[PDB]
RNA sequence: GAGAACAGAAAUCUCCAGUAGAACAAAAGGGUAAAAGCCCCCUUGAUUUUGAUUUUCAGUGUGAAUACAAACCAUGAAAGU
RNA sequence: GGUUGCGGCCAUAUCUACCAGAAAGCACCGUUUCCCGUCCGAUCAACUGUAGUUAAGCUGGUAAGAGCCUGACCGAGUAGUGUAGUGGGUGACCAUACGCGAAACUCAGGUGCUGCAAUCU
């Protein structure tokens, strides 16, 4: 009973939220390639990952209730539904939920020119450390679709939030690059997702403080075509972007805190 | 296969059970006489249910038992077989190659009678297995036994014929 | 003296800060050189007032170690 | 000895709290299309330059050192030097809404109206004058249930003349206690409904 | 716990603002520099122009090439006169602060250093029991860091194997508290002076007692010193100088187990005795004087130094590290012959003794008048310098192994670092909240360890002049601390009846 | 008489749980739980005991299966001078000391990473003891190997209530008993006790010491010399391979059973 | 499912099979099996105390409730909880 | 290619019945003074690899076994499902253009892939 109360307390909302959990749901139609890509993404996400195994009849763009039920039952705010169809081959639907209700959904399709994680056969990073991010393309700052993609991927793979970082944990970088700048009225270029591991070397021109960096790709390399979109309502956007402000000290004019910790008032 | 020394059937454990039914002084005396018999303290079994006709409440003491292993178990077993005059039924063995029987009075075992002791009966049960039965018991890599290696009823009967030379009567 | 923790007569006297016999106060022990098992410097502890300052003009206390 | 000074036409932006670097330069479709065999080299070079800039920023960030030894709480030992990451700049939606401020209960409104201050709650131990011990005022082995264990209870004068005279006073007091507890629970449920 | 004030909103915005990258300019012009020796005041090469992007290692190689010792270089440290060291490169050291411009000259003071490094001790290896009373003294073996001697208040000494953190030998010959312990500089015998006015000698390998106790002192032993190996003729064993509360210093020949000389000039209790490297003995006593005796002249007092107004608690020599180490080094190598041992000990002692023209053996005396005096007894009889600033009595004083620094640990919960040649004040080490009892250098003169009354040890970095690491773990007062020759282990002992071992 | 519906509804555990050698409840806390959120990588000192060998490995977890950083076995102990008792408390201590010294020599800690750009000195190497499916009991060989590694110079966080000689009454240890177990005093005492009590039992037990003419009072000497040699030269020298990879492969596939084709199976059925 | 005097439909012991069909909470459309079930060991501190921080109160404005964090505390070989 | 230790995917890996495994390893097995735990050295703990065995553990082959898993240009762009041009029809409803979109069935198939380190007649 006390354990159940602790579980409910952990599940309930709080001022500083936990790391968002991701649930990987197979659909009615699944493939070995879909399973391998899901395994690679879950490996990049763990230990904030849960994976279903059976087949589920889910149609996100026709009904939201099973996804909302899964979110409420598993306490996972990120959903990755893997399905396949003749029109949409190797379809991954990313559903980000707010308050156990559908906040937004993106739908991408994985191109055939992809290599799995075990194809490269290279030494990879330690399990469960936050990566570095790189985003290439002005559409990440201008276009709403690529804005949604950037925010979704940052929220998905950000992991634990901290203000102190060990330099021995800066292992790998995730790059999301837009395949060429586009113009209005054109098809959306595919988004290229790559994973590299860092190797530092002596630079001889940056002293002993700034080493030369090199990247060795470890996979997976993926090409996402942007199939379908589903954007939140503006009131939901504002509710999801509200801040608690309970922790931070209130600002007051002409009142400062000095280095010794004494509260000081200014006189004009 | 039978020539290999690893297929021998030996005394795994001998369990002596005394189910007194009603908790109290008789249970204590049964534990005392089992201690003086086997040289070791017994272990009590808690009640599992409550029956008015059985006169047992919830979570009381019903039976004591002693598990003996080794040459001491062999000595107890040979004294019990001397009491039983070397004759067992075909039904006395089980389908798993383990056999037991009841002894109505422990005075015939050789224990000197005491008026405070009274009279107690006890159930002997003997477990048979070949070496290599710790695979099901060890903490790491717990695995099942081979189909041919498993102890069986007729194999235990053959072992009893070889060891104690006592006829196993059909009835 | 850092604070008044518990005046045994009443919580009203505790919040008024009355120093009587048996009052639990908080004292600065920086010059006593106390270190925790974890390496923290102790500079504040509890003491009990063991006299009547109204009678003898001074406060005497025993440190609660 | 390769250079570590990446020069970029359009100045990139950083979110060091999220450990992210964003460049909004010009990307050509020809060098990035699947028809090109050098797309991997181009993407690797671009990501390498961005990672070099991000690493420069991170290693120029301020650093925290400590003097505490290993085996103590905190996770940072004397040899470890930790980068001080700033607050994250990029805004992301929450997973759950903010906890709403609970409306005042009936007791809270009455206490505000009548000026009743909250109790100090120093502890649950009360002194017993009939003995020489401090006892809990409620709970496990609490002093609120000693009447049940009392060896002798005098019968009240007011109980006489009613049919409740034969009842054990300990039973009567336990029933009154349970009625009070259920009344408190009903008041809590009423406040939650309101 | 009292926390530091948190950052404000404006400070958070400043942090989120983009950072500046400390990069080396490619257009950095050349700078004119002149080398200068700290020890000798000699310049090499005159005005030479060097690139602005020169590294410390490249500058070191260039200086070795200028000196002509490129085949066998010796690493140097560079400073520029405020005097600021060269940390990584010249531009980030001097030009980036902007104090010295590119057109001006740079006068680089170069100082030799140690080839090896000692890692700071960061954790407790083990808490070893075995002593029934409080620990009073401890030392490490000079030849190896796997042997520690520890004398306590249960009338016993113990030899501990530091590799397994387990007791090895028990030495139970004395009758009263074992006040002081010492190891022979050749590593052959342990000498213990006790509260029962006796001295005993022990073979460490067998854990055994050599002969009977040394008797003759009418009061308890205060300090033990050994004759240096470089002065001991080959084929003979070093003699043992002992001081005591009765005010006399006795010299013992351990070969014949005799007493040769009994110096008695002090009117009061002798605090300490030190056997220097030039055939002299220095004694400090509660009669506020320091007596310099000549061993070669039938124990006749050469000089009497009178400048202190209280008890001189401690005294130290510039070559004390070499005197205690004999012929051994940090690599733990043992010379094959006694002649080779004497020659190598002479070379090691001369490395500190003869430098910048003439060999000198500086002495420093720390007294109960809150001060210290720095003397050069061979040349002059007046004190060379006076070190003042401590607000309470100076309990311990130690010369650095190279002799370039002095460290004074006082009862005002502070340590002070002074220059070793002229005695001027450099810095103050703070962080102890009770009185500091004693101190110990590392082998490369970069790290220091101190034990205090507040149940803590503290390791300080001498270069940055700050606290490196704080070591709690003792449940009561710590009385003794020592650092191994190879710089791998630190031992501490006190009132808790436990020997604490500390490693990296 | 199990049913097909039961077979369909059956839910097997992971493979390592089926052939039980991995505790995933312990593994998840060892790998995915951190005291602080500074993203400092963790390393495990996995210690395993067979019937005749001791395996000590320093392993770092990795998303594509974990990677061994260094390893040491008890069959390298005859190289340093331990030809008997390769599975005892003293052998475990020697193996822990060996793996610690080997790892320290490999890392260069005791005679271009991104940390060296920010910190002046290398960190002490910290590992967490992994015991798998073993019982934590006072006086165990796994804690002996932990003590060996700690004395070797790795930072393994541990208490001392599992070493031999720890008194259950007062929170204190007996370092004399601990040193006896370190240098095999229990084995030597059993040797003397057998030689005094039962020569028949001493004929079978400790037969190799009799064959090599190794005295009961020389165990401490040989353990000390082994420790000295391990500290002197801890580098790994692999065993010389008399044959080659293809030779071993061909010789093994000569005995391995050959697969039969589907057409051959259909012919056999028909 | 078989074996064991009283002892049978129900007492107690032994072996094999046994995806949980048991016992705990929620109302899973995938909760828990070297457990989240049963037993044993340690803790009775759980209403700690610090805060220039959040909200409320005060004629007693450096106090108390309250929220959050930190230092501790408990246990464990440890990771950690 | 065998084997060992740590793993990833968690049945192509599960259950039932046969057969083989030279060398090494693993396991069975031997002892109870010491550390440690039980009624029972059965489990756990310690010691020797000493007395033996591949009888079991474990791996591999076999079975029109059960179960499970994988591609389909296989059903099929089909059932079903939302708008629509004033399409008719006073009438229960019907083809059409744009969207979304199954499973049963049939064919072809299968019984582990693999990363790190060490070792092998």
């Amino acid at each position: 009973n006390a354990r159940a109360k602790r579980a409910l307390v952990k599940r309930e909302a709080k001022l500083v939220e936990n790391v968002k959990q991701a649930l990987f749901i197979p659909g009615q139609s699944c493939n070995k390639n879909l399973h391998d890509i899901m395994v690679d993404l879950s490996a990049l996400k763990k230990p904030d990952m849960k994976r279903f195994n059976r087949k589920n009849d889910i149609h996100p763009f026709e009904d939201m209730s099973p996804l909302e039920f899964f979110s409420e039952k598993n306490d996972c705010s990120l959903m990755v539904l893997m399905t396949s169809s003749k029109k949409r081959k190797n379809n991954m639907t990313f559903i980000r939920t707010f308050g156990y209700k559908i906040y937004d959904m993106i739908e991408l399709m994985v191109a055939d020119n992809f290599k799995l994680l075990s194809d490269f056969k290279k030494l990879t990073f330690t399990v469960g450390l936050k990566p570095m991010f790189t985003f290439q393309g002005a559409a990440f700052d201008t276009h709403p679709v690529y804005k949604q993609i950037k925010s979704l991927f940052l929220d998905f793979f950000r992991g634990e939030s901290t203000d102190l970082q060990d330099v021995a944990g800066l292992q790998h970088v995730i790059s999301m690059t837009i395949q060429g700048d586009f113009q209005d009225g054109e098809p959306l270029p595919n988004v290229l997702f790559r994973v590299y591991k860092l190797k530092s070397y002596k630079s001889d021109q940056g002293g002993k403080r700034l080493p030369r960096i090199e990247l060795v790709e470890i996979g997976p390399r993926l090409d996402f075509k942007i199939g379908r979109i589903h954007t939140p309502s503006p009131d939901m956007v504002t509710e999801a972007h509200k801040k608690p402000k309970q922790l931070e000290m209130k600002t007051k004019k002409n009142v400062e805190l000095d280095i010794m910790g004494d509260k000081l008032g200014r006189i004009h | 296969k039978a020539q290999n020394p690893m297929r021998d059937l030996k005394i795994e454990k001998l369990v002596l059970n005394i189910s007194v039914g009603e908790s109290g002084d008789r249970l204590t005396r049964a534990s005392k006489v089992l201690e003086q018999l086997s040289g070791q303290t017994p272990v009590q079994s808690k009640a599992r249910y409550t029956v008015r006709t059985f006169g047992i409440r919830r979570n009381e003491k019903i039976a004591v038992h002693v598990t003996v292993r080794g040459p001491k178990a062999e000595e107890i077993l040979e004294r019990g077989l001397k009491v039983k005059e070397y004759q067992l039924r075909d039904r006395n063995f089980s389908a798993t190659g383990n056999f037991g029987f009841g002894i109505d009075e422990h005075i015939d075992l050789g224990i000197k009678y005491d008026p405070s002791i009274g009279i107690f009966g006890m159930d002997f049960y003997v477990v048979m297995n070949r070496p290599g039965a710790r695979v099901t018991r060890r903490k790491r890599c717990k695995g099942t036994v081979g189909n041919s290696h498993k102890t069986t009823k007729e194999d235990t009967v053959s072992w009893f014929k070889q060891k104690y030379d006592a006829d196993v009567l059909d009835k | 003296i850092l604070a008044v923790k518990k005046n045994p007569q009443s919580p009203m006297y505790t919040q008024l800060g009355v120093l009587t016999k048996g009052t639990i106060i908080e004292v600065n022990v920086s010059e006593l050189g106390m270190v925790t098992a974890g390496g923290k410097v102790v500079w504040g502890k509890y003491a009990q007032v063991t006299n009547e300052p109204d009678r003898d003009g001074c406060v005497n206390a025993v440190l609660l170690v | 000895n390769l250079p570590v000074t990446v020069e970029k036409p359009i100045p990139v932006v950083y979110d060091l709290g999220n450990l992210a670097a964003f460049d909004s330069n010009v990307l050509d479709k020809n060098d990035l299309d699947s028809s090109n065999a050098r797309r991997e080299e181009k993407i690797k070079s671009l990501t390498r330059d961005n990672v070099q800039l991000l690493i420069n920023q991170l290693l120029s960030l301020p650093m925290k050192t400590t003097t505490e030894s290993v085996g103590g709480t905190g996770g940072q030992s004397s040899v470890m030097t930790l980068l001080q990451l700033p607050d994250p700049t990029t805004d992301l939606p929450r997973e759950k809404p903010l906890p709403k401020a609970k409306a005042m209960t009936k007791w809270e409104k009455f206490a505000a109206k009548k000026g009743i201050k909250p109790k100090e709650r120093a502890g649950k131990m009360i002194y017993d004058e009939a003995s020489g011990e401090w006892v809990p005022k409620w709970g496990y082995k609490g002093a609120n249930k000693k009447l049940d264990d009392q060896w002798l209870v005098e019968v009240d004068d007011k109980v006489k003349g009613t049919d409740n005279e034969l009842i054990d006073p300990r039973t009567l007091n336990r029933a009154e206690r349970k009625r009070l507890v259920k009344k408190n629970e009903k008041q809590q449920r009423r406040n939650m409904k309101n | 716990s009292t926390l530091i004030p948190p950052p404000s909103k404006k400070q958070k915005k400043e942090a989120q603002l983009p950072r500046e990258v400390a990069i080396i300019p490619k257009d950095l012009p050349n700078v004119s520099i002149k080398f200068q020796a700290l020890d000798t005041g000699d310049n090499v090469g005159g005005a030479l122009r060097v690139p602005g992007a020169i590294s410390e290692k490249q500058l070191e190689e260039l200086l070795n090439q200028l000196n002509g010792t490129s085949d066998d270089p010796v690493p140097y440290t560079f400073s520029c006169t405020k005097t600021i060291d060269i940390t990584d490169n010249l531009y980030s050291s001097l030009i980036k602060p902007g104090y010295n411009s590119t057109e001006d000259q740079i006068t680089l003071l170069y100082t030799p250093r140690a080839v090896f490094k000692v890692k700071p001790v960061t954790r407790s290896s083990s808490a070893i029991a075995g002593h029934g009373s409080t620990i009073l003294c401890s030392a490490f073996a000079p030849h190896t860091s796997s042997r520690m001697v520890t004398g306590a208040g249960d009338n016993t000494a113990r030899i501990w194997d530091c590799d397994t953190q387990t007791p090895m030998h028990t030495l139970k010959g004395h009758y009263n508290w074992v006040l002081c312990v010492s190891w022979s500089p050749d590593g052959e015998v342990i000498a213990t002076g006790s509260m029962d006015n006796t001295i005993r000698l022990w073979d460490p390998k067998s854990g055994q007692c050599l002969g009977d106790a040394l008797r003759g002192h009418s009061k308890w032993i205060t300090s033990l010193s050994w004759e240096p190996i470089h002065l001991v003729k080959p084929g003979s064993k070093p003699r043992l100088a002992s001081s005591s509360k009765d005010g006399t210093i006795k010299i013992w020949d351990t070969v014949s187990r005799v007493c040769q000389y009994t110096m008695s000039g002090h009117t009061n209790s002798v605090s300490c005795v030190k056997w220097g490297g030039q055939g002299l003995l220095y004694s400090g006593s509660h009669d506020r004087t320091v007596r310099v005796w000549d061993i070669n002249s039938q124990g006749r007092c050469i000089n009497i130094l009178k400048s202190h107004a209280h008890w001189v608690n401690h005294l130290s020599l510039s070559t004390d590290y070499a005197l205690r180490i004999g012929a051994f080094d940090h690599t733990g190598k043992k010379p094959s012959t006694p002649e080779e041992a004497q020659k190598k000990a002479l070379e090691n002692y001369e490395k500190i003794c003869k430098k910048n023209g003439n060999s000198e053996e500086m002495m420093v005396t720390a007294s109960d008048d809150y001060t210290m005096f720095l003397w050069n007894p061979l040349k002059s009889t007046k004190p060379i310098a006076r070190m003042t600033g401590h607000q309470k009595l100076v309990n311990h004083v130690a010369f650095s192994p190279d002799g370039r620094y002095i460290v004074s640990a006082s009862f005002d919960n502070s340590i002070k670092l002074w220059d070793g040649r002229d005695g001027k004040f450099i810095s103050t080490f703070r962080g102890h909240v009770a009185s500091v009892y004693q101190v110990a250098w590392s082998s490369d003169c970069r790290l220091l360890v101190s034990c205090s009354k507040d149940t803590t040890l503290k390791v300080w970095d001498v270069r940055t002049r700050k606290l490196s690491v704080d070591l709690p773990g003792h449940k009561d007062e710590v009385y003794t601390v020592d650092w191994s020759v190879d710089g791998k282990r630190v031992c501490s002992g006190g009132k808790d009846k436990m020997v604490r071992l500390w490693t990296h | 008489a199990k049913s097909s519906a039961y077979s369909s509804r059956f839910q097997t555990p992971f493979r390592r749980r089926r052939e039980g050698k991995t505790d995933y409840y312990q593994r998840k806390r060892l790998v995915t739980q951190h005291k602080a959120k500074y993203n400092t990588p963790k390393y495990r000192l996995v210690v395993r005991f067979t019937n005749k060998d001791i395996i000590c490995q320093i392993i770092s977890s990795t998303i594509t299966g974990d990677v061994v950083l260094a390893a040491a076995y008890s069959h390298e102990l005859p190289r340093y001078g331990i030809t008997h008792g390769l599975t005892n408390w003293a052998a475990a201590y020697a193996t822990g000391l060996l793996i610690a010294r080997r790892t320290l020599q490999k890392l260069g800690l005791d005679e271009y990473e991104l940390t060296e750009a920010v910190e002046d000195g290398p960190r002490p190497f910290k590992v967490f003891l992994d015991i798998g499916l073993q019982r934590t009991t006072t006086g165990a060989r796994v804690f002996g190997a932990l003590k060996g590694a700690s004395d070797g110079g790795l930072y393994v966080p541990h208490s001392e209530n599992r070493f031999p000689g720890w008194d259950f009454e007062t929170e204190e240890i007996d370092p004399e008993l601990l040193r006896s177990y370190i240098f095999g005093g229990h084995v030597s005492q059993y040797m003397e006790e057998l030689a005094d009590d039962d020569e028949e039992r001493f004929s079978e037990l400790f037969k190799g010491y009799l064959a090599d003419d190794i005295d009961a009072d020389s165990l401490e000497d040989i353990y000390t010399s082994a420790h000295e040699a391990i500290r002197a030269d801890p580098a790994f020298k692999p065993t010389e391979k008399k044959f080659t990879k293809e030779q071993y492969a061909a010789e093994s596939k000569k005995y391995r059973q050959t697969k039969l084709s589907k057409e051959e199976r259909a012919a056999r059925v028909a």
